[PDB]
């Protein structure tokens, strides 16, 4: 559907990690990264 | 923690081992700087 939307307030947030850590980031995630460096919403629209 | 992630020896998967784990604090954040995970699932609980 994203071809036919209109988005509201976008922004863009860029990091670079390690290979293994990336399943951390998404909604309800435990490890260093999801608790001490970059935390989502358990309630989030977008795109990782 | 250390001689469960940390043995020198693992089994071959046909003669799987199990052991028992009793009286512990379950403290993981100690395998933050020690172990980096490909994988880690949780079923039944979540993980926050
Ligand atoms: C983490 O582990 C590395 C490699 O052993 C070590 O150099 C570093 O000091 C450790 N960091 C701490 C303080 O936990
Ligand atoms: C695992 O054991 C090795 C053996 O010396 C040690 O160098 C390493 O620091 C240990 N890692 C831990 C305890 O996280």
């Amino acid at each position: 559907k994203l071809n036919d939307l209109c988005f509201t307030n976008v922004y863009a947030d860029s990091f670079v990690i390690r290979g293994d850590e990336v399943r951390q980031i998404a909604p309800g995630q435990t490890g260093k990264i999801a608790d001490y460096n970059y935390k989502l919403p358990d309630d989030f629209t977008g795109c990782v | 923690f250390g001689e469960v992630f940390n043995a020198t020896r693992f089994a071959s998967v046909y003669a799987w081992n199990r052991k028992r784990i009793s009286n512990c604090v379950a403290d993981y954040s100690v395998l933050y700087n020690s172990t980096s995970f490909s994988t880690f699932k949780c079923y039944g609980v979540s993980p926050t």
